[PDB]
């Protein structure tokens, strides 16, 4: 997790860029409310921030923007909930995201290895983007995957008990789109 | 003129001169606060009637001197420690952050630390 | 006390008729929460309406004739100063402290 | 006495081995202004230092403008 | 309710559901503190006010944990002191070794707490090195170094709950928790600056007092603030002659100890376009002048057009004190006229309000009980610039409680909800006896607020009869043990002049085109005829439009430099202190008065402050009692009330446009201060910009 | 001896005592005094021992330079002890010592500040100079020049 906490407005990011849901998405957003009462409608903050992630890539400024007008609130007590929650991108962040578990109960299995492998193949470091913006390979804390340890994650799926000859068969395919079966 | 010499100005506009008596310092020609008085009206005075005004005392401008200095670029870090390169014999150690796109200078030193990485824009 | 105690003290005549005392207690700095400095009582003169301060021509001190400007007094109860005040035969005037409100505090009032 | 240069009046009065012709260059001193010719004590002639407050008055007077009513 | 509770061996009486660092606090037993703050909301995050409870092994935060009965609280065993010293030694982990170029040296909490509650050695000398911040931009009033935040969050609190200023929070998580923005911009709170008082640190510092000093060399001095008619308490701060800064100082009724953003940073105006040699025109620039040959000039120049009865016309500015409005009031009574007012722009001749009742024209609820009014109907005032300080009242109560506001007049962009019911007389006249009319009479305390803009539309006299006659027909708006009318005003000396009747109610009169024009301090007289064959004199303290259009003017002296009386919006008569001299050969500002009559004729009987404070006793009787507040009989307020109500007022229909148009050049000392100059290019006339395009 | 302070208890001396309180045996007793003072000098220079020679309390010892540049609450410490200073517990004391002159001590009153409220400084030359007429009386202009230099008037003591 990268821990900046300062916004600082790119060409690729301000509030000058306008952000808007889809058509499925008021759907979605219109039934999220419905799980909180009427006077505490501003606890779905964090559902519609994920929401609206996955329609644009990333937690845009723009995003908490529109979040806030969403839900008649302030806008900065939607920049505190971006930053203190880890799985929001603030930055393109490319098509894909490696998770490598570096944590002691998957350390244990040889984690190392697969943080080695990784950083061979793509030419790049944990937190860097790829040049070609498919990937942008990240550290991570424990994902739960540590009684099946060596764990890679990749979006949001699993590849549990791997090796440095385990890497192989992903990292070729995902850019070829064989994207092998996930578990 | 007395239009530079008496409102300060964070850089010059014509080439100081050492010789020119009416100058604020020997290195620089206006003041560099905005409540120092002028050289040139400090010395219009009756006790400088019989004096030699070149014997006065002009220290150099320690304004003018500390932007000859170049900046230091720091590699794969974005926080510069500085000490005044003296240790038991500088200034307090103060942990300077370089996040932001400029070059940061020391509170105490005056020296400005910045980014490799942001050398190219900051040398714009 | 009742006695004209001034006439003992070769004090200047001008502390009786032309000067101005204060009988005040500190108040609290709004930068610090510390609340120590303001348990004592003190007496100060008022400042003079020409020659409290000038700047001096030559190198731009303070100067100053009037020989109270640094003359502060401490007391620990507010009956001492009156009464001190008044052997001296001084022209005070008291200035009553502000007494803050009680207000309770509660941690769950954020919700509640 | 005054006429004797300050690193070699230390030397002189005992209180340093090392004459300032002999330093190390970690030990000179480092100057980033040009050093001239030594000045002796200036009093009794016209080089006599004088004071002069370096600081502005603290209040400025008003600038004086007439405007004419309608 | 009360439980009793021993702190220390010291039995505590309290009311019930407090905290215990208040119950401490009461027993004179002193607890360490940093984000504990007795107008804030409580975050126990701090972790220094640790205790010690008899039947628990967990340490309790004093500040958080409400009281018991029967409850015995330790705070001196050694296991508590190995508790505070712990904390010590982490605050200080990460904090820069800053003091010496520190804005906050001599006065900072965590110096003070950590001399005395830590140890005396650091056990901190590792290699990696301290945790650093970047310095966020937050407008031209804040300097911040945040390396030097402790993490306190009075900063947030304050701006969130009290200022009504969202925007300023903490972003991020753990060791790189960053309070700010998160975004660049800049804050904006007529009430922001407060945060430079709460801060315990120096994070957040004054931008003007930058650098300057330091506090052990100023002198404190206890004042009230004239920018605006609150009159909040305040501190100055003197380094000899020059006025350093202004704090704000405990006063529970008017301040609550916040001053607003244009009452703190306005000092600096104190050091430019001063007057401080008399000056005397002739042709088209003024040369200096004596004393004698000033005086004489105005002496000669009143001769030579020889004004009648009533052609002396005599204007009084909105900061002059009360000394001079009598001591100007006899004098022109001395030579016989009556044409005496002020530079408003009120319209009809006999203001709305009048000057015979006091009740018809102060704030009779008093501010300390605005706390307990049930619903607060606001006519006309956006208190969030006239009454700054008094605005984040309302708010307070209107967060605690039930409290329902209702604003008539133009809309504004409000601190606390508003519920809109129109912008002019007929909007207020429907209401007045609709659903909202209602809601007052069936409330025990309502409130009825009128602002000092209603006057200057042209139906200053309809909004006046229409709501009287509301107030004159009801039981509960008017009880012995409640007032419930009031007027909000924003010229320091309104009340002031009101008081002593420096006021004409003769509308001939007030149209007489007078030759010889005395300027107090006016400094608002666009709208106002000034002939081109009037002599006008024009004694202030700043260089401005009042003084541009003198022909002789007599320097005076600011607030700071001078003892005088002045009389907030509330009717409590409270009196500055001398802080520093006048500069220059400038004088007094009742003095010049005493000294022009004895050229003109009219020698006043005063000679000096007590003479002339007798004076005071004599026009009325009220105006020797400081700080005390002599409320309107009941009765006779009933009586002042109907007056104001007459039928046959035709409403024209005008908007109440608020009076305040920049809230940053109200007074003279505001438009002659470099900081208000940065504040208006950074947040605007009514701070209402979220960028600093002025920024370097 | 009566109230031994600054390891005079731990060296070895004698003192002299007169027989005739005259000018000559004062002289004696100083030139006594001499020789057991090289004799104390010697021994401070044998058992000097090592270690700090100031309190190892920061909040009322400045601490070091070096540890002030780098180490935070060395930092806060320096800078309120130089310009608050530091607080002594409220109370009074007299404290004697046996000065060269004789036996000079100090009234100091604390009030729990850091400025002493009072310190009145008890001089052994104030107390000689009042015994001259007591001591003069029946001698001569030459023999007062002799009683002024057995007392050891340096006046600024006598008119501190
Ligand atoms: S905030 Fe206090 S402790 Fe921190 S650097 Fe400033 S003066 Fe020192
Ligand atoms: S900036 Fe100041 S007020 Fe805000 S949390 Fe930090 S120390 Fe507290
Ligand atoms: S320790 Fe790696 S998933 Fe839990
Ligand atoms: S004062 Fe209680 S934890 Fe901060
Ligand atoms: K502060
Ligand atoms: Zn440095």
């Amino acid at each position: 997790s990268h821990m900046i906490s300062v916004h600082r407005d790119t060409p690729k990011d301000n509030p000058e860029i306008p952000f808007e849901f889809t058509k499925e998405n008021l759907e979605r957003a219109k039934e999220i409310i419905a799980k909180y009462p009427p006077q505490y409608k501003k606890g779905a903050v964090m559902p519609l921030l994920d929401l609206g992630q996955r329609q644009l890539g990333f937690t845009s400024i723009s995003v908490m923007n529109y979040v806030a007008k969403y839900l008649d609130m302030p806008p900065m007590r939607v920049y505190e909930v971006a930053t203190f929650y880890t799985m929001y991108n603030r930055k393109p962040m490319g098509k894909y995201n490696v998770q490598v578990c570096t944590t002691t109960p998957c350390q244990l299995c040889g984690s190392d290895g697969i943080m080695k492998a990784i950083t061979e193949h793509l030419q790049i470091r944990p937190g860097q983007t790829t040049p070609d913006n498919l990937f942008t390979l990240q550290e991570v804390e424990c994902l739960g995957a540590c009684v099946n340890a060596p764990m890679i994650a990749v979006n949001d799926d699993f590849y549990e008990d791997l090796t440095p000859e385990r890497t192989v068969e992903i990292l070729k395919g995902f850019q070829s789109g064989d994207i092998p079966k996930p578990g | 003129s007395t239009k530079e010499l008496t409102t300060a100005r964070i850089k010059d506009i014509s080439k100081p001169d050492e010789n020119n008596l009416q100058q604020q310092a020997p290195n620089r020609i206006s003041p560099w606060s905005k409540s120092q008085k002028p050289r040139a009206e400090a010395q219009d005075n009756v006790r400088f009637a019989v004096k030699d005004l070149a014997k006065q005392p002009r220290p150099y401008a320690a304004i003018d001197l500390i932007y000859k200095q170049p900046i230091r670029y720091i590699e794969h870090d974005n926080v510069a420690v500085c000490d005044g390169n003296g240790g038991a014999q500088g200034h307090p150690k103060v942990y300077i952050n370089l996040d932001q796109n400029k070059a940061i200078p020391c509170g105490y030193c005056g020296l400005r630390f910045a980014q490799a990485a942001f050398k190219e824009d900051i040398e714009s | 006390t009742d006695l004209a105690k001034e006439l003992v003290s070769g004090a200047p005549k001008e502390l009786i008729t032309e000067r101005v005392a204060r009988i005040y207690q500190e108040a609290k700095a709004a930068t610090q929460s510390g609340q120590h400095n303001t348990e004592t009582w003190k007496i100060d003169w008022d400042i003079l309406n020409k020659g409290n301060r000038w700047e001096n021509d030559l190198m731009g001190y303070q100067s100053s004739s009037d020989y109270m400007q640094g003359t502060i007094l401490k007391f620990d109860t507010r009956e001492g100063a009156i009464r001190f005040a008044k052997g001296q035969g001084w022209d005070y005037y008291i200035q009553e402290p502000k007494v803050r409100r009680f207000v309770k505090k509660d941690y769950s009032a954020n919700f509640y | 006495m005054s006429e004797v240069e300050p690193g070699w009046h230390y030397w002189l009065a005992y209180g340093t081995d090392v004459p300032p012709n002999q330093l190390k260059p970690e030990e000179k001193s480092v100057r980033a202004y040009p050093v001239k010719k030594h000045v002796p004590n200036l009093t009794y002639t016209d080089g006599a230092y004088v004071p002069y407050n370096t600081a502005r008055p603290k209040c400025a007077t008003w600038d004086p403008k007439v405007t004419e009513r309608p | 309710k009360e439980v009793e509770l021993t702190v220390d061996g010291v039995k505590v009486s309290i009311e019930a559901g407090s905290s215990i660092i208040q119950a401490a606090e009461k027993a004179g037993v002193t607890i360490p503190r940093y984000c504990y703050h007795e107008k804030l909301a409580v975050a126990g995050n701090c972790r220094m006010c640790l205790v010690e409870i008899e039947r628990s092994p967990k340490l309790a935060a004093s500040c958080a944990m409400p009281v018991q009965n029967g409850m015995s609280v330790l705070t001196n065993t050694p296991k508590i002191k190995k508790a505070r010293e712990g904390v010590t030694e982490m605050l200080l982990e990460n904090h820069p070794l800053d003091c010496p170029v520190c804005d906050q040296g001599g006065e900072c909490d965590l110096q003070e707490q950590s001399l005395r509650y830590g140890s005396d050695r650091g056990r901190f000398h590792e290699i990696v090195g301290k945790r650093a911040v970047e310095n966020k931009a937050i407008g031209p009033l804040i300097k911040t170094s945040m390396n030097r935040c402790i993490h306190c969050t009075r900063c947030v609190r304050f701006l969130n709950d009290v200022a009504g200023a969202p925007e300023f929070g903490t972003a991020g998580r753990g060791n790189d928790m960053q309070i700010g923005t998160y975004v660049e911009r800049n804050v904006n709170s007529e009430l922001s600056a407060n945060v430079i008082d709460l801060c315990p640190v120096g994070a957040l510092t004054s931008k003007p007092y930058a650098f300057r000093a330091r506090p052990w060399e100023l002198k404190r001095t206890e004042t009230i603030d004239v920018h605006d008619a609150l009159g909040s308490n305040v501190r100055v701060d003197t380094r000899g002659i020059e006025v350093m800064r202004v704090l704000p100082r405990l006063n529970d009724e008017i301040n609550e100890e916040w001053i607003s953003d244009k009452t703190r940073f306005a000092c600096d105006g104190l050091k430019t376009q001063r007057l401080t040699k008399p000056l005397i025109r002739q042709g088209n620039t003024f040369v200096d002048a004596t004393w004698e040959e000033a005086l004489a000039t105005i002496a000669e120049g009143f001769q030579k057009v020889q004004p009648k009865e009533n052609e002396i016309k005599a204007i009084v500015g909105s900061l002059t004190d009360l000394e001079s409005i009598v001591a100007l009031k006899d004098l022109v009574n001395k030579l016989g006229s009556e044409n005496v007012s002020t530079d408003g722009d009120a319209t009809t001749v006999p203001p709305a309000h009048g000057a015979d009742f006091r009740s018809n024209y102060i704030f009779n609820s008093t501010i300390d009980n605005i706390e307990e009014a049930d619903q607060i109907l606001l006519v006309g005032t956006n208190p969030r610039h006239e009454a700054a300080v008094l605005n984040a009242r309302i708010r307070k109560v209107w967060l605690r409680s039930d409290l329902e506001v209702h604003h008539v007049g133009e809309e504004f962009d409000s601190t606390f909800e508003l519920n809109h019911l129109g912008s002019d007389v007929n909007a207020l006249a429907k209401a007045l006896t609709g659903e909202v009319g209602k809601k007052l009479s069936e409330a025990s305390k309502p409130l009825i607020i009128i602002g000092s803009g209603v006057t200057e539309t042209q139906d200053a006299e309809a909004v006046y009869a229409t709501v009287a006659k509301f107030v004159t027909s009801n039981a509960n708006i008017v009880t012995p043990e409640w007032n419930g009318f009031n007027l909000l005003h924003r010229e320091a000396s309104r009340v002031g002049a009101l008081d002593v009747g420096f006021t004409t109610q003769s509308p001939e009169v007030a149209n007489t085109k007078a030759k010889f024009i005395y300027l107090l301090g006016a400094d608002e007289i666009v709208n106002k005829d000034i002939p081109k064959d009037a002599f006008v004199v024009y004694q202030g303290h700043h260089g401005d439009l009042g003084a541009s259009f003198a022909d002789v003017i007599l320097p005076g002296s600011a607030y700071t430099e001078k003892t005088a009386t002045y009389v907030n919006t509330e009717g409590r008569v409270q009196s500055t202190r001398a802080a520093t001299n006048p500069p220059g050969v400038a004088r007094e500002d009742w003095m010049i008065i005493r000294a022009l009559s004895e050229y003109l004729g009219a020698t006043l009987p005063y000679d000096n402050l007590y003479e002339m404070r007798s004076r005071l006793a004599d026009v009325a009787p009220h105006l020797l009692r400081h700080e005390v507040v002599e409320p309107v009989s009941e009765g006779i307020a009933k009586v002042g009330f109907q007056s104001l109500v007459k039928p046959g007022i035709q409403s024209k229909g005008v908007l109440l446009k608020n009076p305040i148009e920049n809230f940053y050049f109200t007074d003279v000392i505001s438009k002659s201060s470099p900081t208000m100059a940065k504040c208006v290019g950074s947040f605007g006339s009514k701070i209402e910009k979220i960028k600093d395009e002025k920024a370097n | 001896k009566s109230q031994p302070y600054d390891a005079y208890d731990k060296v070895d001396f004698d003192i002299a005592v007169g027989t005739k309180g005259d000018c000559y045996d004062r002289y004696l007793i100083r030139m006594t005094e001499f020789r057991q003072s090289l004799r104390i000098i010697e021994q401070c220079c044998n058992q000097m021992p090592p270690g700090p020679v100031k309190v190892e309390d920061f909040k009322v010892a400045p601490p070091p330079r070096a540890l002030m540049k780098e180490d935070m609450e060395a930092l806060i410490h320096h800078f309120l002890l130089y310009t608050k200073g530091y607080a002594v517990p409220a109370g009074e004391t007299y404290t004697a010592i046996e000065a060269p002159k004789g036996e000079m001590a100090v009234y100091v009153v604390s009030d729990g500040s850091e400025r002493p409220y009072r310190c009145k400084i008890r001089a052994p030359g104030f107390a000689h100079l009042g015994a001259f007429d007591h001591i003069a009386r029946g001698h001569f202009l030459p023999d007062a020049v002799a009683i002024i230099g057995t007392m050891d008037l340096v006046f600024g003591e006598v008119d501190r």
